[PDB]
């Protein structure tokens, strides 16, 4: 291969970034997978998108990422499918669904379901595999669940669920339904947008939280009816106090634990709500934004007094647990790195500061400005 | 179409068991679309809500009522039903099996015509329906239904078309721990002769059900 | 439970007048609640559910109204064809509870006791005791108290009257007493008497018969 990007350049410090020669996986240093063809993420160029993962048209060329992770297979049924004509998932069945992204139309947890059904030679279903599902975060039609089993506390297989689009209803108003089940908190963590339809959370009855929702908040639609019906009475809940967490904002939560959250009372941390950060005391690293609690840099040194990171990224940051390089403290200090006019540089290695450059070819280990390098 | 028939047990014993039997005419008591209910009634008074069952166990009960209900459901003969144990001087009402609809109204929506049942010691009575023949410009004949229990009697005039201008007075509690009550009909004076009347009289609880048919006097 | 408190208890009116009725939920039901009838010898009758719809069709006169804790029934203008006992009834928080009641009932006229005095018979004192019963069609308003003459003097009570409920079409009454006496002392005189004291009337009118005759 001739080089993607640049080369390592002497004032940025990062192999970037163009150009000298061209790109191919035709076995051809030109440029590039002309109409034809696509391009991977590994500098290649090559012909249909590699399967996992998808295609992409930033600035009208075709480049081809990752992607994070599942990748996306919208499923279909029930009846139609798949699926077809056929009351809850089943038990069969639900297999049908390892590595859904989401899957269009309705789906039913009707209790005709664990029970298994003879009539038509179909097992109960197990538990277990009804974290199948998962891997769903999208449904185009309606979520219905009446049946679940009940040593289950929330709809935790349903806990990547995103959304509840429109797009149909259980009967022709109502997008989620969830009729009189065990659990205990709704368990719906990462559902934040009902496209439409409505909700009716009938006769739960162990059911705290999910009712300190703002529904409206999650509802893209003009007569968004969500009836909360017979359920666990607030005193019941303040008795335990399955209220939210201390640590939980004003805008509510799902179960108690601080995951099960809205948004935070102090700062969050990459899913699930945090005290305070970590920005002063080790631990990942850390350092706050946006009232995010971000990490710092693998590179960067803590520290009693300083704090760490000035911000996300490599470069700006307190120290250094290997060397620096301008700004950007290396990992590694490159050695043997081609090219930019054909130069494999070849830089390396005075101590309390950066790396100094070498003399030419070099592919040995050299040492000082003056000469004495390479024999 | 539908409807909410309860059945069974006038009289229970205290101590002993209640229980009773709703059904379900014109609709399948199992799916999801319904609650299936139980609310008594003591008499002079408000209403009191049970327990329900959804199509798969799936009860809730009424905690006021402290542990002694349970609800079930007999998928054959399409029906659900009651039973309260340790019914006590305080369990005597008229419990109504009820329809809820969760999608539709959220409520009950279809009773059905709610059954007695008295708790009490010993013991049932069926009466004696003796006839009143008036003795005087528009006339007043009846029925007198004396020596029965349990309360409720229920009287009719030819089985349902004498309707009109008909008083069937409350319970009448004679000291005899039995029970009476007086029920009477105003025609025409004229023409006793013709439009003649047996009052389709019955009481349940015991198996009597007798009409006698008022005489002119 | 979350106690309904209906308010208030008894509420006699008059024809196309309006009605107002209301409970105070002791904590929020949001709107979950809904309201009945109980019409006497039958029972319920949903009317309007969530403070507020009507369900299909009761009468465009029920309404009602309300959310939070407090909530209203207001029946618009009233029938005769009115007469029940109306009720609350929660659904957000399990267990369901009911409100109190409120009783309603609709001022008529004043009309007049119309009464009859049937006597004992065969069919009834060839076994042990009968009873003549004496009348009471199908008057207004409520007090009422009756009189008593077996042959002569007095009176008082060990015979029994039976009021029904205001009358479903005309909000009338409709009452009725039983000398019930073993077949020895309803045996051991001639002809009894019956008064009715009437506001209706003058005029303590006595209709009566001999047994028989
Ligand atoms: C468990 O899932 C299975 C599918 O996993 C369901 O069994 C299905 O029952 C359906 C009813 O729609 C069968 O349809 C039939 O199609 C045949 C030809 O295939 C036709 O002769 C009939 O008109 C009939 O309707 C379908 O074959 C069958 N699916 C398969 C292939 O297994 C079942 O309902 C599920 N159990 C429940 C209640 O969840
Ligand atoms: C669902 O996704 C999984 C990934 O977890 C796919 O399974 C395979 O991955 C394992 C090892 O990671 C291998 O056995 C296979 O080579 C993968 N299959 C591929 C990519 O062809 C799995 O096939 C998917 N399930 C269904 C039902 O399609
Ligand atoms: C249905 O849910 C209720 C609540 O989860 C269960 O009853 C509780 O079970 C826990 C288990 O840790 C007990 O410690 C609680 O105290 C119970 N609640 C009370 C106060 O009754 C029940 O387990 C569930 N049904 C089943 C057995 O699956
Ligand atoms: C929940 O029920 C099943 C028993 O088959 C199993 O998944 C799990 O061990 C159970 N026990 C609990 C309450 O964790």
């Amino acid at each position: 291969t001739c080089p993607p990007l640049m080369l390592y350049n002497p004032t940025t410090y990062q192999m970037d970034v163009n150009p000298e020669g061209k790109y191919s996986f035709g076995a051809t240093c030109v440029k590039k997978c002309p109409r034809n063809y696509v391009v991977t993420d590994h500098g290649s160029c090559v012909r249909a998108c590699g399967a996992d993962s998808y295609e992409m048209e930033e600035d009208g060329v075709r480049k081809c990422k990752k992607c994070e992770g599942p990748c996306r297979k919208v499923c279909n049924g029930i009846g139609i499918g798949e699926f077809k004509d056929s009351l809850s998932i089943n038990a069969t069945n639900i297999k049908h669904f390892k590595n859904c992204t989401s899957i269009s139309g309705d789906l039913h947890i009707l209790p005709v379901a664990f029970r298994g059904d003879s009539f038509t030679h179909t097992p109960p279903l197990d538990p277990q595999e009804l974290d199948i599902l998962k891997t769903v975060k999208e449904i185009t039609g309606f979520l219905l669940i009446q049946a679940w089993p009940e040593n289950r506390t929330d709809l935790h297989a349903f806990e990547n669920l995103e959304i509840i689009r429109g797009r149909t209803k259980q009967h022709g108003q109502f997008s989620l339904a969830v009729v009189s089940l065990n659990i205990t908190s709704l368990g719906l963590r990462s559902l934040k947008e009902i496209s439409d339809g409505d909700v009716i959370i009938s006769g739960n009855k162990n059911l705290c939280y999910a009712n300190t929702i703002n529904w409206k908040k999650l509802f893209g639609t003009s007569g968004q009816k969500t009836k909360i019906i017979s359920n666990r009475g607030e005193n019941s809940c303040k008795a335990t106090g399955q209220v939210c967490h201390a640590l939980c904002s004003p805008e509510g939560c799902w179960g108690p634990e601080p995951r099960d959250c809205v948004s935070c009372r102090n700062v969050s941390r990459g899913r699930e709500c945090v005290d305070k950060c970590n920005l002063l005391e080790g631990e990942p690293r850390e350092f706050v934004e946006n009232s995010e609690c971000i990490q710092c840099h693998p590179e960067c040194l803590p520290q009693a007094m300083n704090i760490t990171c000035t911000g996300r990224g490599p470069d700006n940051c307190i120290q250094c647990a290997h060397y620096i390089d301008g700004p950007h403290c290396v990992k590694t200090c490159p050695a043997g790195v081609m090219g930019e006019n054909n130069t494999l540089v070849w830089k390396y290695a005075d101590a309390g500061h950066v790396c100094h450059l070498c003399h030419p070819n070099c592919t040995y280990g050299c040492t000082g400005p003056g000469l004495e390098g390479c024999p | 179409q539908v409807q909410l028939q309860e059945s069974g047990p006038g009289l229970v014993k205290p101590s002993q068991t209640l229980s009773l039997t709703c059904t379900v005419s014109g609709g399948s008591i199992s799916s999801g679309d319904y609650y299936w209910s139980w609310i008594r009634q003591p008499p002079g008074k408000g209403l009191e809500w049970i327990g329900y069952i959804y199509y798969s166990g799936s009860t809730d009960y009424n905690p006021s009522l402290k542990s002694r209900v349970t609800m079930s459901v007999d998928t054959s003969k399409n029906q659900f039903s009651l039973k309260v144990n340790s019914v006590t001087a305080a369990d005597t009402a008229v419990y109504y099996c009820a329809r809820v609809s969760i999608f539709g109204v959220g409520t009950f929506d279809y009773w059905g015509q709610g059954t007695l049942v008295t708790v009490s010691s010993a013991s049932t009575k069926g009466p004696s329906v003796f006839p009143l023949a008036p003795s005087s410009g528009t006339a007043a004949l009846g029925c007198l239904v004396k020596d029965y229990f349990p309360e409720p009697v229920t009287v009719s005039w030819n089985s349902g078309a004498l309707t009109s201008g008909v008083h069937t007075f409350p319970a009448v509690l004679q000291s005899s721990g039995l029970y009476s009550l007086s029920s009477v009909v105003t025609v025409p004076s004229s023409s006793l002769g013709t439009q003649t009347y047996i009052c389709n009289v019955n009481h349940k609880p015991s198996n009597t059900k007798v009409d006698k048919k008022v005489e002119p006097k | 439970e979350i106690v309904m408190t209906q308010s208030p208890a008894t509420l006699s009116l008059s024809p196309g007048e309006r009605a107002t009725l209301s409970c105070r939920a002791s904590q929020s039901v949001s709107s979950y609640l809904a309201w009945y009838q109980q019409k006497p010898g039958q029972a319920p009758r949903l009317l309007i559910y969530d403070a507020s719809n009507r369900a299909t069709g009761i009468p465009a006169r029920f309404s009602g109204s309300g959310s939070g804790t407090d909530f209203t029934l207001t029946i618009s203008s009233l029938e005769p064809e009115d007469f029940a006992v109306y009720y609350c009834h929660q659904y957000g928080s399990t267990p369901l509870t009911f409100g109190g009641g409120t009783k309603a009932e609709i001022k008529r006229t004043v009309a007049a006791p119309s009464v009859f005095i049937f006597p004992p018979s065969d069919e009834q004192l060839k076994s042990g005791t009968a009873s003549v019963v004496c009348l009471l069609n199908n008057f207004y308003p409520r007090e009422a108290k009756v009189q008593w003459k077996v042959d002569n003097a007095l009176q008082s009570g060990n015979s029994q009257e039976s009021v029904t409920e205001q009358d479903s079409k005309d909000s009338t009454y409709s009452l009725s007493s039983t000398l019930t006496l073993s077949k020895a002392d309803y045996e051991k005189h001639k002809v009894y008497a019956c008064e009715v004291t009437h506001q209706g009337l003058s005029s303590p009118v006595t209709k009566s018969f001999n047994r028989g005759a």
